[PDB]
């Protein structure tokens, strides 16, 4: 989830870890909130 | 494109040989077919009542008038079909001329007065 | 409060108004001159009273329906027409005008009298009475909000009642103590721009072609497409070749292509 | 206002009209079987009106 | 001029271009008005396109009317002892006794105290037929007091079976059983008699219709019938079907003058498709529209033509359901035997499947042929088979070896490219 | 097509959804591609396949019509009026002989046993398994007070591909069905394999009814004697209630509300008092057989037509409302036909119609449906010429906005949004999908996402970001609701 | 005749020429249904 | 309803801005009285560059809105005082705004101080708490050094943005120049919020 | 073939059935709020006819243009073709519109307010003829205005016998293209001042929304003429030039 937003930039950016702009993490908000939702650890307890 | 007198309308699609189209148990079979779901919404109902009335015009050998706003009774017109040796419904046993299989349901077939519109396809 | 609000004009109140030893059928206004200048001395036709009897009368049928008050009334015409002695009776009326609202008129040179008087009289029938200017009815209608409780559980209030006007004052409803003026909801886009600024008249193209558009409407970035083109200059403009010449100027091809191409064709010529 | 000049020549017309609304009911002037009924206006007023002269509403 | 160029599809497009009238407001014009049934088709106009609701079509009785002998009757009615002259009266003459402004075919003439009797008068005149001519329109405004005259061109006419009644009898009696109630008699109520309505129309004047003896012109002579313009319309009270008429026969409350006959609200085109109330009406208006492009013996003077684009179909039946629409054109169709139902999926959707044997027995096969017009100038051109060697700029590719004597001969299939 | 009598374009009916189109005698251009650079850019670029997801409303665009509607209920039905829905071995491998897939196995099969048509299915999902619970088109709360259902047809469940039970209808195999089959197989496996499987589910479908059979007659939209006494009964209900309304204003006992004349109060009083009830239904439904009547499995699965439309052909037609008003008197200040006098009062006079279709309708009812008929007409054609020049404004106006190397939206230079549609995403790509936390309260929440398993700090900050999200989730959309 | 009446309409040079096209290599007919076609074929 | 609305939410206005008032806030009935005498109501407050900034609030019919030269004359008396200026704030009722006369003093007199801004306004501006109305985002201006990485990052002039006027209504509560920034929180029903950057313009007056 | 067609060119026509709007009638429509036309028609199909329009304005004015050949939409006030044709007195003028100055009906004193309030207003073209009392020389001022060969005055003024000649044009043009179909002879003028009163009363009773206007699309006032009028009307017509 911290990392989500660079699905808009590269994966040359995502492994340098260079700033994100405001208005991309915001873009990221509705699926960061649905993957901790969805991949809560309530859910997640068979999974390897 | 060919037409009926109530306004439905249509594309000749396919041309089936004899030996390929449908058949009832005494041989009749269709000149057309058309679709049913061509009627539900268009609600062409006079359509359907000719080829009831016009079944049994042709086994009596009688020519009738159907004009508008003349009263009518589907109620009687379907008990004339049985009193002369058809169904109450006009519907038939028939078979698939591809295989030579009936289907489980009795089919509505009988004569629908067509017409053929200028409308070409060599020409467009 | 649906009744509170709804603009009660002046005219709509009179049955009949004439615009003018007097005339006949006056016997009960000289009466009227004589019952009340006995009623209270503290005033008195004025010092400037020319040639001018504006009597009027009122359908009664109209304030019992309405809760109206003949206080209210003159209370009203005289909180905003310093101009005029009303003659309030006990139902006629008989306004009496000044000559001092005869001589600021210099920008006009042709004023005479009779017209001057229809004026006045035009600007003095539109004073409102009761309500807020613009709104012509008032009905109470029923929302679905929904609303947190105290145990934390989003829930779905269908007993809630509001008013939806005909006709859009944002700025008067306001300047009122009986409506909640932070959630005020226009279907205006010209007035929320006035009254709110761009970003919420942005809002407002988007909820407005929303409602035309239907059940079958499209998917929402679409209407984001629209309302951010209308709104990108911090202004309104339009889908027009008004919006267009505003939006992109120096495209002189584009608007050849719309609309009328000599006109602009012409224009970008002695532009260069 | 209606009823009394604006509609004052069909008003005295319609007991003649024949494609005029009929309604059975006896005349207190004449003791006729049928009156002739009209619904004039927004307010729909009805006015029951005889040959003879009679009229709902003091005509 | 507005004219249209006949195009002759089949017969019965030719009888509709000829009783074809041609013309938000774009839109409420085109809409299906209050005063067109028995004057203009209820169903016929076009489906698609701007030409929806434009042309209009002429319903099964409608005439139009010929300009009248204006004169005679302006002459008539100066002399009526009932009407006053123009000068003779003043307006507030007419305002004060309420009289009424008779006019004839547009112009005041004078006026009258008493206009419903003016009127009643001149129709009874009209229907014994010397006095009045049968084609008059007599109109009476009753909201505004006055009386009109027509007798003009381009009115839409059609004839009406008449209802007449005994309301004065039944009057008389209620007015004698007044009588006796007033007076102290406890039978009062046996003096009255019902109320009768009915038409003059028989079983037997229908036989002789049919069998030639008897005639429209022959009806309006007795007075069985007459003509109604859209203007008088508005005086008339319609009983829709000599059903209606007998379920009313005494009902007092609900007099009619007139008693119609249903199929007269439908063109020609429309009365072509049987039981044509159980279906949705729009769909008869597709059937108008579809009846005129289907093909047929276009004409019986074919081989003696040279058109463009017609089409002449070898076999035509009578429909099995034959309606009154085919004792006036040639049905042009097939009797063809249908089946209603669902085989392999090639009739979806407006398409039909068609038996390859019904085609090649002739079912709407025919002939269709196109024309040619070529001209030739004074001494410059003239035709001949060309000589490559000495004439310029043949076209390239083109067979020339079609030609004798400057034409194909009679009898040769052309190809692409052939000269 | 190598027939040489043959001069039409051919199509599946299924791809007729994308272009508006049927055969009644439309015409479609066709060029083919000769350049390289343009046959490269068609077959990657502009395939059919990338039309599946509208761009306009981001669901699926094909599926059945039809016959592979009416055809699919058919064939997963779970009885039939012969007994069960079953087939022998020659039958079942007879539906995939045309499917031009591979076919299934059934060598373990003997020629007397006997399959269901949802296991027939089961053979075709498999290729794609998708999971689907819904229910049917078939069931529906009106039909059920007068209709027997089977509890195994009323409720279509697939897991991994297999039709547990239920019927397909327009609800899962329908064109434009969102949540439907098609669009599932199209997330999972992409849109060419959802076409492939609308083509093959149609020939199941079409093969199956090419033993089956299926028509419509006369006698399927005929009213019983008994059943056609209790249509009038419920007709006269509303003509003595018409009549009421009438008696009333004789007596001038008709007193609108404010804002309303005793016109505008009367015509909406008789309006709501002409409307058929809910339950003309039951004479029709009483009528019928639902199991054999074609007409009605049209209706009841989606295929064609509607209630309303087999309402009019048996029972009766009603009244005629024109701009949700009756029928104004046009004829002669207060008739609206000369059939009726002036200022009449009975509701035949308005636009009622006491017929049905099967039953034939009198000259003036005939003429207030041929009002209402031409109207629609009418606003059928201003189609063409109302929308088409508002969209050519439309597109002048934004056809210079441009998807950037940032994803925002310029014009040349000109940020007109800072990122397309707020979120960067191809509107042919998005799924519906439904956030839990919303609704709950701060205790059901707490049970069902707070872990208890270890007792760490990390688990206690994971549920607060879970009720941050739900607060934050919650305070925006409020709002939104304040300024609508 | 002029030169700038040549413009403007949706007949004109811009609307008619410029905008739109007259192309070689194109075919029209009716279009019909057939069932034994996939979606993404046309006979 | 205005004036006792207006006595509410000018100093609600002039708290948001981050001010002191420089005087003492009398009761509403002598504000009223003050108003209908001497024709205005003039209030200081003091910014947090120790600069001032004075609002006068003209009544619905004084002598400084009919005629130019009562105007003129009070603004040429109030620039020449003894004070810090940064911005006059004149509210005025609605039609004053199309009356071209003062317009034209107006202008005259920013020609005339350079570094004073002069701003009139109209009555319903500051009759509500603006920030608070449902309908408006949240808006907030940034430095020119963060809004100078955005562009440097994002490889775009100041010219390239979405603009909006200086005398929009939140950011004249702002109270943000031409020349600056501003940053917008709005709700999306597709993303759930988003973040803008506009580019304030000059103001309508 | 029943035939009832025409060859021209080798082909075949059909002389379409016009549809046109009633003549001798008054068709009343929605500055200028209302507007009420009348195509008058000296008798029978063939005739010319002479179009009158009688409008009114949110002004007041009620003014009256003859759309003819000799003319072209010339508009003049209502209270001056009165006077024109022998009738002066403003108590007289009014009865020829409202037919009574006894009633005090409602419609009765609003018609008459209206009127009032119609005679005084200031057309540009007709200010010096506004209180003019004769007749003779609001001809001479009409033939100023109206005769398009003159373009001189004060020259043929001169002299006599062409003011007594305009005079006898005007009069006797006008009492051929005002209301031709009640006669065109000077003993029928009072008949036609008359008619349009009339003509005028129902003018402002679709005013005063006691009555509708004219239903555009009823068949009560349509005409459907057809060939023969039609090809007389371009034989015709074609035939003056
Ligand atoms: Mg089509
Ligand atoms: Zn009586």
């Amino acid at each position: 989830c911290k990392n989500l937003p660079y699905v808009f930039i590269n994966n040359i950016q995502e492994r340098l870890q260079t700033p994100i702009p405001v208005y991309l993490k915001r873009a990221a908000s509705l699926m960061r909130m649905l993957i901790r939702i969805e991949l809560a650890t309530v859910k997640t307890l068979n999974i390897t | 494109k060919m037409s009926s007198r109530s306004g439905n309308k249509g594309i000749a699609a396919l041309a089936l040989p004899t030996s390929d189209m449908p058949f009832t148990e005494d041989g009749l079979q269709p000149d057309l077919i058309v679709n049913p779901h061509s009627h539900p919404s268009r609600m062409t109902n006079g359509q359907m009542i000719e080829t009831t009335v016009g079944l049994a015009n042709a086994l009596q050998g009688v020519v009738t008038d159907g004009t508008a706003f003349l009263p009518i009774n589907v109620q009687l017109l379907s008990e004339r079909l049985a009193q002369e040796g058809l169904r109450f419904n006009g519907c038939q046993k028939m078979f698939n001329g591809q295989t030579g299989e009936y289907f489980d349901a009795a089919i509505f077939i009988g004569p629908t007065y067509h017409q053929r519109l200028q409308k070409f396809v060599l020409d467009d | 409060i649906a009744n509170s609000i709804e603009l009660i004009t002046f005219e709509r109140l009179i049955l009949q108004w004439h615009l003018l030893v007097m005339y006949p059928d006056f016997a009960s206004d000289v009466e009227w001159m004589t019952d009340f200048l006995e009623n209270h001395p503290l005033l008195q036709p004025p010092e400037d009273i020319a040639n001018w009897c504006i009597r009027l009368e009122l359908n009664k049928t109209t304030m019992i329906l309405k809760s109206i008050s003949l206080e209210s009334i003159i209370n009203s015409l005289r909180a905003k027409h310093p101009n005029t002695y009303i003659m309030h009776s006990v139902i006629i009326i008989r306004i009496y005008l000044r000559e001092s609202a005869f001589r600021r008129s210099t920008n006009t040179r042709m004023a005479t009298d009779e017209k001057i008087a229809v004026n006045v009289v035009d600007k003095l029938l539109n004073s409102t009475i009761r309500g807020i200017p613009g709104i012509k009815n008032a009905n109470v209608v029923k929302l679905m909000r929904h609303r947190v409780d105290a145990q934390g559980k989003l829930v779905r209030l269908d007993n809630i009642y509001a008013i939806k006007t005909n006709g859009t004052n944002i700025f008067g409803a306001m300047l009122d103590d009986n409506i909640d003026p932070y959630t005020i909801v226009s279907s205006s886009i010209g007035d929320t721009m006035e009254l709110y600024g761009i970003e919420a008249a942005r809002q407002k193209i988007i909820s407005e072609i929303r409602t035309v558009m239907g059940d079958k409407g499209p998917n929402h970035r679409h209407l984001l497409m629209y309302a951010d083109l209308m709104t990108r200059t911090g202004q309104v403009t339009s889908l027009e070749k008004a919006g267009l010449n505003a939006r992109e100027p120096s495209n002189v091809l584009l608007r050849m292509a719309l609309s009328s191409p000599v006109q602009v064709l012409t224009d970008a010529a002695v532009d260069s | 206002g209606e009823m009394e000049d604006k509609y004052k020549i069909f008003i005295k017309n319609a007991p003649f009209d024949p494609t005029n609304c009929q309604i059975k009911k006896d005349c207190p002037n004449c003791h006729l079987d049928y009156l002739t009924q009209i619904c004039i206006g927004s307010q729909k007023i009805i006015i029951l009106v005889c040959r003879c002269g009679y009229m709902s509403n003091r005509g | 001029v507005s004219t249209q160029s006949l195009e002759r599809k089949n017969l019965l497009n030719t009888i509709s271009a000829l009783r074809t009238v041609n013309t938000e407001r774009a839109d409420m014009m085109r809409r299906v008005h209050a005063s067109y049934p028995g004057y203009i088709c209820v169903a016929q106009s076009a489906d698609t396109g701007e030409k929806v609701g434009m042309s209009k079509q002429l319903a099964i009785t409608a005439n139009v009317c010929t300009a009248g002998e204006v004169l005679s009757l302006k002459q008539r009615l100066l002399s009526d002892p009932a009407i006053q002259q123009l000068a003779d009266v003043s307006n507030k003459d007419i305002v004060r006794k309420g009289l009424a402004r008779v006019f004839i075919n547009g112009e005041w003439i004078g006026c009258c105290t008493n206009a419903f009797e003016l009127a009643q008068r001149y129709r009874m005149l009209r229907r014994e037929g010397k006095v009045v001519h049968p084609h008059t329109t007599i109109y009476w405004d009753s909201m505004v007091d006055e009386v009109e005259f027509w007798l003009d061109v381009g009115r839409l006419t059609r004839p009406l079976l008449i209802v007449d009644n005994n309301i004065e009898k039944y009057n008389q009696a209620c007015y004698k059983a007044a009588e006796a109630r007033k007076k102290g008699d406890k039978d009062w109520e046996k003096h009255k008699i019902p109320f009768i309505q009915n038409t003059r129309f028989t079983p037997q004047m229908a036989k002789d219709i049919l069998a030639g003896t008897l005639t429209l012109e022959d009806l309006v002579a007795q007075g069985i019938c007459e003509f109604i313009t859209p203007e008088e319309a508005e005086n008339c009270l319609v009983a829709f079907s000599i059903i209606e008429l007998r379920k009313h026969k005494h009902d007092v409350t609900r007099r009619f003058t007139h008693v119609d006959v249903p199929q007269a609200i439908l063109g020609l085109a429309a009365l072509v498709s049987p039981y044509a109330n159980c279906t949705q009406p729009a769909r008869v208006t597709y059937e108008t529209n579809q009846g005129r492009q289907t093909g047929g013996w276009y004409c019986f003077s074919w081989p003696y033509r040279v058109d463009m684009n017609r089409f002449f179909q070898f076999y035509n039946e009578m429909p099995l359901v034959k309606t009154i629409a085919h004792n006036y054109v040639i049905p042009n169709g097939l009797n063809t035997i249908v089946a209603y139902m669902i085989y392999g999926g090639y009739n979806q959707e407006d398409s039909v499947i068609v038996s390859q044997s019904f085609i090649d027995r002739g079912g709407f096969a025919g002939t269709f042929y196109r024309e040619e017009k070529v001209e030739l100038e004074s001494d410059i051109e003239s035709f001949g088979k060309p000589d490559p060697l000495i004439t310029k700029n043949l076209k390239p590719g083109a067979n020339y070896e079609k030609l004798v004597d400057g034409f194909v001969p009679v009898g040769t299939v052309v190809k692409k490219g052939d000269i | 097509l190598e027939n040489p009598k043959i001069s039409t374009f051919q199509m599946n009916v299924s791809a007729c959804a994308w272009y508006n189109a049927d055969f009644d005698g439309d015409q479609m251009n066709l060029w083919v591609p000769w350049s390289v650079m343009s046959r490269v850019e068609a077959e990657l670029l502009c395939s059919v396949r990338n039309w599946f997801i509208s761009t306009k409303s981001s669901g699926p665009v094909n599926g059945q019509v039809q016959d592979s509607t009416v055809g699919s209920f058919l064939l997963t039905r779970t009885n039939t009026p012969m007994g069960k829905n079953v087939m022998n071995k020659l039958h079942a491998m007879g539906l995939f002989q045309t499917t031009q897939t591979d076919p299934p196995c059934f060598a373990n099969y003997s020629p007397t046993d006997l399959l269901d048509g949802k296991s027939v299915v089961s053979m075709l999902l498999r290729q794609t398994p998708i999971n689907y619970q819904r229910a049917p088109t078939w069931y529906s709360e009106v039909y059920a007070p007068y209709m027997h259902y089977n509890k195994q047809d009323i409720s279509t469940q697939i897991r991994n591909g297999e039709l547990i039970e239920g019927v397909l209808d327009k609800k899962a195999v329908g064109a434009g069905s969102s949540g439907g089959i098609y669009h599932l197989i199209s997330r999972r496996y992409g849109p060419q394999q959802a076409l492939k499987m609308i083509f093959a589910t149609q020939q199941l479908a079409l093969n199956y009814v090419r033993n089956a059979g299926f028509t419509v007659s006369t006698a399927d939209m005929l009213l019983t004697p008994e059943a056609h006494q209790e249509v009038q009964e419920i007709i006269n209900e509303l003509l003595l209630e018409s009549e009421e309304i009438n008696n009333r204003l004789l007596h001038g006992d008709i007193m609108p509300p404010i804002g309303l004349t005793t016109h505008d109060f009367y015509e909406k009083l008789q309006l709501n008092a002409l409307k058929f009830p809910d339950r003309i239904l039951k004479p029709i439904m009483n009528s019928i057989n639902p199991e054999t009547n074609g007409l009605f499995q049209m209706v009841a699965t989606g295929a064609k037509g509607s209630n309303p439309n087999m309402i009019h052909i048996m029972a009766g037609i009603g009244q005629i409302e024109i701009n949700t008003q009756r029928i104004q008197p046009q004829f002669s200040f207060g008739r609206t036909l000369v059939y009726y006098p002036r200022f009449a009062l009975e509701a035949q006079a308005y636009g009622f119609i006491c017929n049905s279709y099967i039953a034939g309708l009198t000259s003036p009812e005939f003429i207030f449906g041929e009002m209402n008929g031409r109207f629609d007409l009418i606003n059928k054609a201003l189609s063409t010429s109302s929308t088409g020049y508002a969209n050519r404004k439309a597109i002048f106006g934004l056809q210079s906005c441009i998807v950037d190397y940032y994803r925002r939206v310029s014009i040349d230079t000109r940020l007109v949004q800072q990122l397309y549609g707020e979120d960067g995403l191809d509107a042919r790509q998005l799924e519906t999908v439904r956030f839990e936390t919303i609704m709950l309260s701060d205790q059901e929440l707490e049970d069902k996402f707070k872990y208890t398993g270890i007792q760490s700090p990390l688990f206690e900050e994971e549920f607060s970001r879970l009720k941050k999200d739900r607060d934050k989730y919650r305070q925006i959309f409020l709002n939104v609701e304040n300024f609508n | 005749p002029s030169i700038m009446r040549r413009l403007p309409r949706k007949e004109g040079r811009i609307r008619k020429s410029l905008l739109g096209s007259q192309v070689w290599s194109i075919s029209r007919s009716t279009i019909c249904g057939n069932s034994d076609l996939h979606l993404d074929e046309v006979g | 309803m205005a004036m006792q609305k207006l006595f509410t939410y000018i100093y609600e206005f002039i708290e948001y801005r981050k001010m002191v008032l420089l005087e003492e806030k009398v009761p509403y009935d002598k504000f009223v009285q003050m108003v209908l005498n001497t024709g205005f109501f003039r209030i200081n407050a003091e910014t947090l560059n120790h600069g001032i900034v004075s609002v006068f609030i003209f009544g619905a019919n004084g002598k400084y809105v009919h005629h130019g030269g009562d105007m003129r004359t009070l603004l040429t008396n109030t620039l020449n005082e003894k004070k810090h200026y940064e911005e006059l704030i004149l509210i005025v009722d609605k039609p004053v705004l199309s009356k071209k006369n003062i317009l034209d003093i107006i202008v005259e007199q920013r020609a005339a101080n350079p570094t004073i801004v002069i701003n009139i306004y109209p009555y319903h501006l500051f009759c509500i708490n603006i920030p608070k109305v449902s309908a408006i985002p949240k808006h907030k201006l940034i430095t020119q050094e963060e809004a100078q990485e955005f562009l440097g990052r994002e490889y775009l002039q100041p010219q390239d943005l979405m603009q909006i006027s200086a005398s929009d209504p939140p950011v004249v509560w702002l109270g943000g120049r031409p020349g600056d920034f501003v940053q917008i929180e709005r709700p999306s029903e597709t993303a759930m919020h988003a973040v803008v950057i506009r580019f304030i313009t000059k103001s309508k007056i | 073939e029943p035939g009832g067609y025409f060859i021209a060119r080798g082909g075949e026509w059909v002389v379409d059935l016009l549809e046109n709007i009633r003549f001798n009638t008054l068709h009343i429509h929605y500055n200028e709020i209302i507007r009420g036309e009348f195509i008058s028609q000296p008798g029978g199909a063939f005739e010319n006819s002479s179009q009158i329009i009688i409008r009114y304005m949110t002004t007041g004015a009620i003014t009256i243009e003859i759309n003819s050949t000799k003319f072209s939409k010339l508009r003049i006030p209502w209270y001056l073709i009165f006077r024109m044709f022998g009738m002066t007195g403003d108590d007289s003028i009014i009865e020829q519109v409202v037919f009574d100055l006894e009633s005090n009906s409602l419609v009765n004193t609003f018609m008459i307010e209206i009127l009032e309030k119609s005679i005084h207003v200031l057309d540009p073209i007709f200010q010096p003829v506004q209180h003019e009392l004769n007749r003779e020389k609001i001809i001479q001022f009409l033939s100023e205005k109206v005769s398009k060969f003159v373009s001189n005055p004060s020259a043929y003024k001169s002299d006599e016998n062409a003011v007594q000649y305009l005079n006898e044009r005007q009069l006797t043009i006008l009492d051929k293209i005002l209301l031709p179909h009640m006669g065109q002879t000077a003993d029928t003028r009072v008949r036609k001042l008359r008619f349009l009163g009339l003509l005028i009363h129902k003018i402002l009773l679709v005013i005063m929304n006691v009555f509708p206007p004219t239903d555009r699309d009823s068949y009560r006032t349509k005409r459907v003429h057809g060939s023969g009028v039609s090809l007389a009307k371009a034989f015709k017509a074609i035939f003056n030039t």
